[PDB]
């Protein structure tokens, strides 16, 4: 019995080739695999499953909010396109007539309103918002007046009457306590809820179809799918169109397209070199700066200039390269070399893209400074960039796909379990310094509640906020005392965040639609801003479980089920403890390279194995294998499979084994 | 009768069908495959950009090889030149290498200028020959032992030259005779393709594999399927490619695939007396020797088995298939990548040096049905090749120590861009399977 | 250079420090040569400037201190110029090598009023590559650390910016050892055992004493035997090293 | 209005016109081949500074 | 190097295997490769088998 030792490189993942020495190529001999040196070179996280996908709650807005179905008639070969619109979740009010004879008003609004589903197949017109009082979390408010002139107004929607695709009415007896001036040019907003689950969404969906159609989403299977309800019988489903919400919701296989995504980097987990739930943490909180950071870079003058950056959350990689540009600017006087600070996506990418410095003249970007912020942020390394008038990002980052993060989270190991907990921090209210009034606009300069300083609001257009009068200063604040406006409604005070065309968005400048009153009399005084919290629903899979998830890092090694986990309360956890630890590893044979090959080892799919690989070094030595060769063998394959049945990744790693043959 | 397969068909998988038992033989045999339509959509305009990276015709990689060999020939100032500049630099180049290399006569600049129409709007593909490329390895099994196996390289080939005129598998396997502007029509919708699987009992009636005569062994396919990044070809790098349908980014898991078989129903008697003595079958086994080109010499050491009728042989340059064009076989230039070749048994000549036309067209005339459209060289030790129930002529490389194939390639095949192209030869040889008390072997 | 293995993924990284300018004190300028005097930033004490004939350095006027600097605040020369000042190291063939004592070409200028002031001089810094193999495979490199110790891939790695990072976290650790016979020893030996590149193996030692006991080897021999080798591999196939320590083994033969 | 500049060294700027190739600026393709915002070439010694 | 060559010589280092080497390029048709000499630079590319 000669042993031979084989020696390979591994060029793909979970796949080796050995070639047998022709002395040996005779047919018929048993193979015993007495040894493999294994690298145990695979990583916790790998390239090929380094994803994470989640999202916040789902806003409606005018290019994502209709879905319509062709449906053809059975018997007569009529066709009948049937759409559903959703309310948006904020529609300005343009007009409010005055009473008719009974006492009505018309809302007339911006955008089609959406609340009323028309009449199909032999029902009435329906109420489309009437039904979010019971698919919504008991205590939502299905539906929001803002403008009234005693504050916000909760509004049943079922006193609301169809006029047209454009206009409600409404008696004003409903809305008496409250109307008692919409300001001249300011008609106030209609709010409805954005959506907490993409099951919620189909179940508005299913009603404004008149249960024609069903969607259902399966939360296991993160998947969207369509049905014919109640025209199953009288109608066939042609085919489905609409906006940007049809596609996101059914465009791929029924998976959501508006999951946000995370890229975590490939490295080992395991050994407390590096704390997976920060880098989590850290990955989705990309565009929250926690504490005021100096960018420090020098002109061709050699003076060195320190740029302090406003502390929290940009939103945007845009409203933060923005920000970056006016402070630079700003700092640096000198009209004569203006430095320009962008974010370019990539070619074919919409949500990929790098940073880019630029200016007239060279410059240096100190990014080797202890000082300086975390380049990595801006996806630089921290070393200095020196002697170019142009710099560009060596690592691409992610911007938002939809919505950017309203959310700031921490993710920690709940000791004593080791599950992980993906949780929302407590959102602070900001203080907005009044600016300016016009318009039933509000210009706001954000400010930090402890320091004073400017502080990023990361609010965007369509957010809806809440007004108060300056709050208490937190406990600890080491900030100079702000004088507060004082204003009185009867109700909460709500605004609509606004884009403001003609102001360079600095991400703490906000602008809101607010309800008229004496605003102008508060400029210079400061208001606190509250926004509501959105929920977090996080998509797992492991390999081989979902198509469009196959990236993911694995709901089992993250203690998830394989699926959609929502948390109400913007607060999900795992369902078991996280295990990051190396797994064995089943090495077999790749079928069609042996006609027959008898094992003892099988795992618990029946599959013939040589041997199992144990986790570690320490778990002792490799199991010993026998084979027996039907043929004479010229060259073999081993696979090498993760338990997951996903491929080992050898890392470039080599591999040696020893086999004794028989005579 | 059309049947799904036992397991998952996803791009750059390998999944399994265990034939049925529906007739008494096993005839022909088909993969139905179902391509979703392609559409294409700006990355900056899509939700989630991130896909697999596919072949672009603005970053033309074939293109940038070739333009690699005639750099040494530009003479002035060509880093500094405006692009229409550099293009006639490009072709008076090429003129001075094909003079300096092949003592070729200068062709006019303008005959050279060949602008390929291509439209001024957003599209992609599926490869030429889709069907086949696919198939990257099919198995057929019986009881677990492999009988035959085929590749996509070895199907192109047969269907090359062994393809009738007026039977070419043209619109069946997803070929336009390298036309894009085809491909990209065709690619627009969904696309069923029927690619006929050429195992022996498929090429004469007389050798349908007898289902009834081998009762205790299962019949397998296996196919090991493309990866989906290999399949498609886009107009430019910064292109997403969707499922045209679903309005979702094309995934491994939109291949679809099914076996159609045809099965043989006998009368009693003849099934009866099938079942009792279906003796021995003459079968054509496929086998392959692959290797990478490095050098403008190569051997091919062909340690082929069995009593051979004839190989095939053809390479592909590295960057034809990067480029996506995955049977180009040409050299560079689109020259014939083979100068020369011989065929040596023991370190004897059995065939002397032969010019690739030889090899190409001489071979093709005097053994097969068709001459090949691309590069593809053959050489018959039978009279009748084709023929699957009459041998007429083999060589047994079971007795011989040695045979290699050396050639003589092209100048600069295989050196710079083109590191790692492709050598694939095929052997067709016979055997015998034996049915015995419903057992094949 | 600092070198240090990067906090939970265990790769080695070399990495330059951030090279810190020197200031140098004026002592002379005389036919377009700047003779200098380094010193340190933050003491004002000698410093060796590291810097060699034909290197090109950037001179500016004196920077401000450093952070945390304790010496004597030093009087700058002040001097403009439209584009960056550089200059050429240049040999003196008359002044004593002093590591302290740095010479340059430099554009004529009115530097004869700085002498006794300083200046800040700054030099490029390099990139690094990096060349390390295992064991056999490189003839050159033999006698090399390995690439697979230390992370890295076989080959040159190279750092633009003077930063090297291993691709795989570094492994030291003991590996195990394949024991076998050297052939021509035997005629015929059978083994159950067999490494990865198809070696008969008597044994695998494991990488150390708490791993378990050395595994049972049976070997049949079909010769009388007055003498045998045995071969002692690491996985990456170099031999193993005893350094002086005895090894002992027990066989137990058929009757 | 042209200046010569003489070396002490030779210059090794122009590579010698061979095979029916025209004379080629050597240092023209160090814009090619280094990383981008690399300098080509720097004169030392302007009143002005480096250029 | 190659291009201070014109292209008629290319000079191609290969990072995996540590070695420069010399191939004919433009030259391969019309010339053969005879001898390489130079100076300390010549010796240190391609004196150590390219090392």
């Amino acid at each position: 019995m000669p042993s031979i030792a084989f020696s390979g490189i591994s060029t793909k993942p979970g796949e080796l080739e050995f070639h047998v020495p022709s002395v040996l190529s005779k047919h018929n001999r048993a193979g015993l695999l007495k040894s493999i040196d294994f690298p145990y070179s695979q990583r916790t996280i790998e390239s090929s499953w380094n994803k994470l996908h989640y999202m916040e709650s789902i806003r409606i807005t005018p290019e994502s909010r209709s879905v319509s179905v062709l449906l053809t008639d059975k018997e007569s070969g009529d066709r009948v396109e049937m759409l559903a619109m959703v309310p948006l979740t904020t529609n300005k009010i343009i007009e409010i007539s005055t009473a008719t004879t009974d006492g009505t008003i018309i809302l007339v609004t911006e955008e089609p309103h959406g609340f009323f589903a028309p009449g199909c197949f032999g029902k009435e017109v329906r109420n489309v918002i009437s039904s979010y009082k019971s698919i919504f979390p008991h205590g939502t408010p299905p539906f929001i007046l803002i403008h009234g002139s005693n504050g916000s107004v909760q509004v049943d929607p079922a006193l609301f009457e169809y006029n047209d695709e454009y206009s409600v009415k409404i008696k004003y007896t409903a809305i008496r306590t409250e109307f008692k001036l919409f300001g001249k040019g300011d008609h106030g907003w209609m709010v409805t809820p954005e959506f907490p689950t993409i099951s919620m969404l189909c179940q508005v969906i299913t009603n404004a179809m008149n249960s024609a159609i069903i969607f259902n989403h399966d939360d296991p299977a993160a998947r969207t799918r369509m049905y014919p309800g109640t025209c199953s019988n009288t109608h066939v489903i042609e085919s489905v169109s609409g906006d940007s919400l049809a596609k996101a919701l059914l465009g791929y296989d029924g998976v959501y397209a508006g999951w946000e995504e995370i890229t975590i980097p490939a490295g080992m987990y395991c050994y407390g070199e590096l704390d997976l739930s920060k880098m989590i943490a850290a990955k989705m909180n990309r565009w929250h700066i926690d504490r005021e950071s100096s960018i420090i870079f020098r002109g061709v003058s050699g003076y060195t200039w320190n740029v302090t950056l406003p502390s929290g959350n940009y939103g945007t990689p845009e409203k933060l390269a923005h920000c970056i540009q006016h402070m630079m600017n700003m700092t640096a006087k000198n009209r004569k070399n203006p430095y320009c600070v962008r974010f370019t996506l990539n070619e074919g990418s919409s949500h990929r893209g790098k940073f880019v410095f630029v200016a007239a003249e060279p410059f240096d970007l100190l990014f080797g400074d202890d000082e300086s912020i975390d380049p990595s942020i801006l996806g630089f390394e921290p070393v200095d960039h020196i002697g170019r008038n142009s710099y560009m990002s060596e690592n691409d980052l992610g911007a938002p796909l939809m919505k950017p993060n309203c959310n700031v989270y921490d993710v920690d190991e709940i000791p004593g379990t080791h599950q992980i907990r993906i949780g929302r921090r407590t959102r602070l209210a900001v203080d907005g310094k009044i600016r300016g009034y016009s318009g039933g606009t509000l210009r706001l300069n954000t400010v930090n509640r402890t320091t004073g300083a400017p502080k990023c609001h990361g609010m965007n257009k369509g957010d809806v906020v809440t007004l108060t009068t300056v709050m208490p200063a937190p406990d600890g604040a080491t900030g100079t005392k702000r004088e507060g406006f004082t204003f009185r409604a009867k109700n909460k005070i709500m605004g609509v965040v606004v884009a403001d065309e003609n102001e360079n968005p600095d991400a703490s400048s906000l602008h809101v639609s607010v309800p008229s009153m004496s605003w102008t009399l508060g400029i210079g005084s400061y208001i606190t801003i509250d926004s509501q919290a959105a929920p977090i629903s996080v998509a797992l899979f492991d390999p081989g479980k979902n198509q469009f998830f196959r990236d993911s890092i694995g709901a089992s090694r993250l203690g998830f089920s394989n699926g959609v986990s929502t948390g109400q309360h913007g607060v999900v956890v795992s369902q078991c403890a996280v295990n990051l630890e190396p797994r064995t590893v089943d090495v077999s044979f790749i079928e069609g390279s042996m006609t027959s090959a008898s094992t003892e080892m099988y795992n618990q799919n029946g599959k013939s194995l040589i041997t199992q690989v144990p986790s570690d070094r320490s778990s002792g030595p490799v199991p010993q294998g026998m084979v027996r060769f039907n043929n004479a063998l010229q060259q073999f394959k081993l696979e090498f499979t993760n338990p997951d049945g996903s491929p080992y990744h050898f890392n470039h790693a080599s591999l040696s084994l020893l086999m004794e043959f028989d005579d | 009768i059309n049947q799904p397969f036992t397991t998952q068909v996803q791009f750059g998988a390998e999944s399994h069908i265990t034939v049925n038992r529906q007739g008494d033989l096993l005839s022909w045999m088909y993969l139905k495959i179902v391509l979703p339509g392609l559409k294409v959509q700006n990355q900056a305009d899509t939700v989630q950009p991130t896909q697999q990276s596919f072949a672009s015709l603005d970053n033309d990689v074939a293109a940038q090889a070739d333009v690699s060999h005639v750099l040494p020939y530009i003479e002035g100032a060509y880093t500094e030149a405006s692009l229409n500049t550099k293009e006639q630099l490009i072709a008076e180049a090429k003129n001075s290498y094909e003079a300096a290399k092949y003592n070729a006569a200068p062709l006019p600049v303008a005959a050279q200028m060949q602008s390929t129409e291509m439209p001024d709007f957003d599209y992609a593909y599926w490869t030429e020959a889709i069907g086949f490329h696919l198939i990257k390895r099919a198995e057929f099994k019986v009881g677990g032992a492999t009988i035959d196996t085929i590749w996509s390289e070895l199907l192109f080939a047969m269907e090359e030259l062994m393809g009738r005129a007026g039977r070419r598998l043209t619109e069946t396997i997803g070929r336009t005779l390298r036309r894009p502007t085809e491909l990209m029509k065709a690619s627009r919708q969904e696309q069923i393709l029927y690619v006929p699987l050429p195992w022996y009992f498929t090429k004469h009636p007389s050798l349908a594999f007898p289902l009834v005569a081998a009762t205790y062994h299962n019949i397998q396919l296996w196919v090991q399927w493309a990866q989906l990044n290999s399949c498609i070809i886009k107009s430019r790098s910064n292109l997403v490619v969707l499922h045209a349908e679903r309005n979702v980014p094309i995934s491994d898991d939109h291949l679809r695939a099914s076996l159609e078989c045809t099965y043989v129903h006998l009368e009693a008697a003849e099934r009866d007396a099938l079942t009792a003595n279906a003796g021995t079958q003459l079968i054509v086994q496929h086998q392959a020797h692959l290797q990478q080109v490095s050098s403008n010499n190569v051997t091919a050491r062909l340690n082929f088995n069995f009593p051979v009728l004839e190989f095939y042989y053809f390479l592909r340059r590295k960057a034809n298939k990067d480029a996506g064009d995955h049977f180009n076989f040409s050299g560079i230039g689109g020259r014939d990548p083979v100068v020369s070749a011989e065929l040596l048994f023991n370190n004897t000549a059995r065939v002397t040096q032969k010019p690739a036309v030889w090899w190409r067209a001489v071979q093709a005339l005097q053994f097969h049905s068709s001459a090949p459209l691309t590069n593809i060289y053959s050489y018959s030790f039978s009279l009748s090749p084709e023929d699957p129930i009459t041998p007429s002529g083999s060589a047994n490389f079971s007795r011989l120590d040695s045979v290699e194939l050396a050639l003589t390639l092209q100048d600069d095949f295989g050196a710079a861009h083109d590191a790692n192209s492709e050598l694939f030869v095929f052997a067709r040889s016979y055997n015998i399977l034996k049915f015995t008390n419903g057992l094949a072997g």
